């Protein structure tokens, strides 16, 4: 069934400088009713595997 | 003067660099720091030998390697007034370094 290892950002609002990492989670919606909840719908969540 | 906080957020979510410099000893440090601690400071003239100071880390966490080293400050002896020496400093990122 895997590792589960895979965790890859998926989309984030900066596109990431040379030799950059970023050790951070996101609620990211790409704007409408500015949400923080852990629901999908609208309040995607990145660090997919 | 004494080090310099570098950071995004100021908080232990990413790896922030802090500078810590002893009267024989530097310290420069990245690492994952939530709030620098300020000690007490409250003594102008009635303490003239300073000590009671330093430990102003915060929490330890997944840190890389230090460089403890020679310090960089140099002290001319003041004489007959106005001797004193400025210190200049620059910092940049070019492809991470």
């Amino acid at each position: 069934s895997g590792n589960y290892n895979y965790l890859y950002r998926l989309f984030r609002k900066s596109n990431l400088k040379p030799f950059e990492r970023d050790i951070s989670t996101e609620i990211y919606q790409a704007g409408n009713k500015p949400c923080n909840g852990v629901a999908g719908f609208n309040c995607y969540f990145p660090l997919r595997s | 003067i004494r080090g310099w906080i570098f950071g995004t957020t100021l908080d232990s979510k990413t790896q922030s660099l802090l500078i810590v410099n002893n009267a024989t000893n530097v310290v420069i440090k990245v690492c994952e720091f939530q709030f620098c601690n300020d000690p007490f400071l409250d003594h102008k003239n009635n303490k003239s030998w300073m000590e009671s100071e330093f430990r102003v880390y915060s929490s330890a966490n997944n840190c890389t390697f230090e460089y403890v080293s020679q310090p960089f400050l140099m002290d001319l002896e003041g004489k007959q007034g106005n001797f004193k020496n400025l210190r200049e400093f620059v910092f940049k990122n070019i492809d991470g370094y």
